[PDB]
RNA sequence: GGCCGUAACUAUAACGGUCCUAAG
RNA sequence: GGUACACGAAAAACCUUACCUAGACUUGACAUCCUUGGCAAAAUUAUGGAAACAUAAUGGAGGUUAACCGAGUGACAGGU
RNA sequence: UUGUCUAGCGAGACUGCUAAUGCAAAUUGGAGGAAGGAAGGGAUGACGUCAAAUCAUCAUGCCCCUUAUGUCUAGGGCUGCAAACGUGCUACAAUGGCCAAUACAAACAGUCGCCAGCUUGUAAAAGUGAGCAAAUCUGUAAAGUUGGUCUCAGUUCGGAUUGAGGGCUGCAAUUCGUCCUCAUGAAGUCGGAAUCACUAGUAAUCGCGAAUCAGCUAUGUCGCGGUGAAUACGUUCUCG
RNA sequence: GGUGUACAUAUCUCCCUGUCACGGAGGGGU
RNA sequence: AGCUCGAGCAAAUGACUCUUAAUCAUUGGG
């Protein structure tokens, strides 16, 4: 069960606290970056592909 | 001393001697001290009957230390005679609140009764 | 714990059912799933069937059980005896 | 299997009595990284030494550390069963370090009141060759003298 | 000289534990 | 095992949730391909309701069907 | 308190000069220098081993279900409990407990938010209500200093557990949130055989911030600064 | 005492080791 | 009970593993 959960997440619930943030590219529920709306394992791929502007590897 | 059946230490200050009573804690003892105006930092042995009667009167106004134990006992019996899940959990000597009981919570289960764990001959 | 200005809580479907069954003389068990509802004074005298998770356990409220939560008088998991591992 | 000898940081002279050993024992009684607290402990103990012995605190401290300061060390070397010990002459720096470490360890165990008085009385007792660090030094010295035979073989 | 346990059909015990004696 | 055990999980009261009990559904909650019309979907208010869902309401942005709202329809969708 | 600070560019350190010895790479010492001989830290991780981990991020061969292993909802569960182990927090205390006054950071974050001030309340917080789309406004720094008190006790240590009254988030806090107040006051007085981390701003210790988040006994994770040690003789032994 | 006479063996827990045995620490049973 | 005296073996079902053995539980069987 993933397609139904994705569709239900897009659909608005009847309570405000019912709403949770899923990844927009994949459907992963846990470990989602609200700054980018993308889970960690897809954020890594996008950053390595250069899709997210300004996200360079950090050396500190 | 002179406060009911409790004998507070004579060589300790008043605001801790009051804590030595069962129904009186530390903050409430300070509250009684301030309300009665008696200055703390005064050793109980170096205290007089005028303060000893007023402190007793204010303590009597507050909840008696003797009746508190029977109040708690009555409340637990009340909670058990309802059939509440909280009462049942309190009955079988287990953590009443949402405390975990998997690997912890020995303060309510006493000493450990070690048993023989599973024999592992490999699989 | 629960706030004062908010007060108590009932789903109000249970409240409507309780009012109706109190006005009706020949009361029967009220099958409810709302374990979140607190036992209001008007609840007194009725009998409820609360969903423990599997079945509906019957609880008869009294003038004393007033205040607690309705599902608090029914359990959800059962444990009675371990078995020796070895 | 290191073939490198470690460097050594400066000891720093004490800014009151101009004696490096004072700074060393401050760092030894250091706990939780509290230089101020350690310095207060040391200077209060030295003032108590003033109040009691009526002599110079630095001289009393030197008389204590020189007397507690050991000569031989027994190094454990196991071959087949148990360990046979080996007496070796220690360098002066490690000698002083061991003296200070023993002084602090036996000072933080005495039955008395605040650690100020604890360490002060430990120092005044070690100034007269009667103390617990004295007993420790005596024990290691006697053990080395007993195991004097295996001194030739070290490794 | 005894007693007890022990091998992947059963059976037995190559083997292990222990008491006593001057030695079994 | 080292290289699992404050690890996946950078947040389990509902949701999450993939488990159990129960109430409901069947080209389906979601999508394409085809014959076909768009003069809807929402949201909210009533009654039944544990809520799913049912019977009635304002019948709705829009743009004439663009997206979507449908009927028919078998390939199929769907599976943590 | 006038040249901090912030961020673009650039200079600077190159065994560059010198002495020793070596054929030469090069090694050691000295000078000047902020920095000396990979100046400190990070990113950067070869062929391959363990048929190592992930079909539960995602994709996918093959098999299996197709009015059900697919879908919606309510309730329960993932939080159980004679036990065992791992990782952490808090302690067993005068280098301390409590109270009062008080000095000094960096980084980061913020318009369903950060919330200054004021009023109310023993307090969590409530109401009013400016300021800030931010080097401007907000997010109380604590250890530390001084003073008062306790005077070595299972205590003014230790906070578990337990009862009651309240606050906030949320449809909803019983299973199963956390905070405050009041009350109670388990064990524990340095921990057996045996083990872990660490070579300087490191260990130890004290606070601050952020991510996911309506809310969360995260004491977890990722970061920032304050104080700030001890030791390295050597490879005989121990693991790789 | 579960077995031979409180003891030993045996049993349980924790260390040890890749694992087991051996070994080490602790507990209980007439 | 299939065998030795409800117990232990035997048999089966699953867990376990690349698959077994062993192990772990469950279990019918008079
Ligand atoms: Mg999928
Ligand atoms: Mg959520
Ligand atoms: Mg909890
Ligand atoms: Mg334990
Ligand atoms: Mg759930
Ligand atoms: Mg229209
Ligand atoms: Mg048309
Ligand atoms: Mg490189
Ligand atoms: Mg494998
Ligand atoms: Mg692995
Ligand atoms: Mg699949
Ligand atoms: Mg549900
Ligand atoms: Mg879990
Ligand atoms: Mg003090
Ligand atoms: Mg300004
Ligand atoms: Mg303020
Ligand atoms: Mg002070
Ligand atoms: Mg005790
Ligand atoms: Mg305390
Ligand atoms: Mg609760
Ligand atoms: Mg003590
Ligand atoms: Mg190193
Ligand atoms: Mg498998
Ligand atoms: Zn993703």
């Amino acid at each position: 069960a993933k397609k139904s959960l994705k569709v239900k997440q897009t659909r608005i619930p009847k309570f405000a606290v019912r709403a949770y943030t899923r990844c927009q590219r994949c459907g992963r529920a846990r470990a989602v970056l609200s700054h980018f709306g993308v889970c960690r394992l897809c954020f890594r791929e996008l950053a390595y592909a250069g899709a997210i502007p300004g996200v360079k590897k950090a050396s500190w | 001393a002179r406060i009911l059946g409790i004998d507070i230490p004579n060589q300790k200050r008043i605001e801790i001697a009051l804590t030595y009573i069962f129904g009186i804690g530390l903050s409430r003892s300070q509250a009684i001290l301030k309300q009665a105006n008696i200055n703390p930092d005064k050793r109980v042995k170096d205290l007089t009957e005028e303060e000893f009667v007023a402190i007793r009167n204010v303590a009597s106004a507050y909840k008696i230390e003797g009746d508190l134990r029977r109040e708690i006992a009555l409340n637990i019996k009340h909670l058990s005679e309802i059939g509440a899940w909280r009462g049942l959990r309190h009955r079988k000597n287990l953590p009443v609140r949402g405390q975990r009981t998997r690997t912890n919570a020995r303060t309510r289960k006493g000493p450990r009764k070690t048993v023989a764990n599973k024999k592992i001959e490999s699989k | 714990s629960r706030s004062a200005k908010k007060g108590a809580f009932v789903d109000a479907h249970l409240l409507k059912k309780v009012i109706d069954m109190n006005k009706q003389e020949k009361k029967r068990p009220i099958k409810t799933w709302s374990r979140r509802s607190t036992i209001f004074p008007e609840f007194v005298g009725n009998t409820f069937a609360v969903h423990n998770g599997k079945t509906f356990i019957n609880v008869y409220v009294t003038d004393d059980m007033v205040g607690h939560k309705l599902g608090e008088f029914s359990p959800t998991r059962n444990f009675k005896q371990h078995t020796a591992n070895r | 299997m290191r073939k490198n000898r470690a460097p050594k940081r400066t000891v720093l002279p004490d800014p009151v009595f101009n004696n490096t050993l004072v700074t060393r024992i401050i760092n030894v009684i250091m706990e939780d990284g509290k230089k101020g607290l350690a310095q207060r402990i040391l200077y209060g103990a030295f003032d108590l030494i003033e109040q009691r012995t009526k002599e110079k605190p630095l001289t009393v401290f030197e008389r204590a550390v020189g007397n507690v300061m050991p000569r031989l060390e027994l190094r454990v070397r196991r071959i087949a069963g148990s360990n046979y010990q080996v007496p070796t002459e220690v360098p002066q720096d490690r000698k002083i370090a061991l003296a200070l470490r023993w002084i602090a360890m036996f000072a933080r165990k005495r039955h008395e009141k605040t650690m100020l008085e604890k360490i002060a009385n430990e120092i005044i007792d070690a100034s007269n060759n009667t103390g617990a660090a004295i007993k420790k030094k005596d024990d290691t010295h006697k053990m080395a003298e007993a195991n004097k035979a295996f001194a030739h073989m070290r490794w």
